[PDB]
DNA sequence: GCTTGACAAAAGTGTTAAATTGTGCTATACTGGGAGTCACGGATGCG
DNA sequence: CGCATCCGTGAAGCACAATTTAACACTTTTGTCAAGC
């Protein structure tokens, strides 16, 4: 999604095609991925970056 | 057109002038276009009578 | 040309008045709106050399 | 572990207008600039 | 060959053709949702 591995950005459906989903369900596990990320617990360590 | 790298143009041994066995002021001339050089001649029309 | 037609007027103009003329007088007489006159003037600029 | 469909915002196509950039042209006659020196070693030549 | 003397160097204005910008309608895609199967 945010091309770390390759530096090219891919759409939501760009990616659901690589696995067998939709372009919906990328975005569903995105959001999955984004909300437990976000969460402090995590987010303490790379903050201080540019806290 | 061509060109001639001033530092052997002049400089108290003139390397050009030494290397073509013509005086600094007659090289400069050459040059400068302010005087006629021959190349050249052929002994075909000096020799032949 | 245009640039030339601005250093022209600035310098004609000043007996006018008796004052070296400002965005205001130049566009009077420019059939310009001084931003303009202020773009012309900063795109008149020359560079100056490092080695002074 | 995830689909159908429906809406609105963002990423592209294409035509047109406006501005921006480059080359040419002007016919009384006029015809050649002007700017604030000495000291050093090396090439030539004299007997 | 032994050295002196001269020599050059350094220190006024527009017309028309062609190129380039950035307006806008429209199209397509991308992102988003409730509700749900």
């Amino acid at each position: 999604r945010f091309g770390l591995t390759d530096g090219q950005p891919r759409t939501l459906d760009e990616i659901g095609q690589v696995y067998g989903v939709t372009r919906e369900r990328i975005r569903q596990i995105e959001s999955k991925t984004m909300s437990k990320l976000r969460h402090p617990s995590r987010s303490q360590v790379l903050r201080d970056y540019l806290d | 057109a061509p060109v001639t790298h001033i530092w052997y143009f002049k400089g108290v041994p003139s390397r050009l002038g030494y290397l073509l066995d013509l005086a600094p002021k007659d090289l400069e001339k050459i040059i400068y276009f302010a005087a006629y050089v021959i190349t050249s001649v052929d002994d075909e029309m000096r020799h032949n009578e | 040309e245009v640039i030339n037609k601005l250093g022209r007027i600035q310098r004609e103009l000043l007996q006018d008045l008796g004052r070296e003329p400002t965005p205001e007088e130049l566009a009077k007489e420019m059939d310009i709106t001084p931003e303009k006159v202020l773009e012309i003037q900063q795109y008149a600029r020359e560079p100056i050399s490092l080695d002074q």
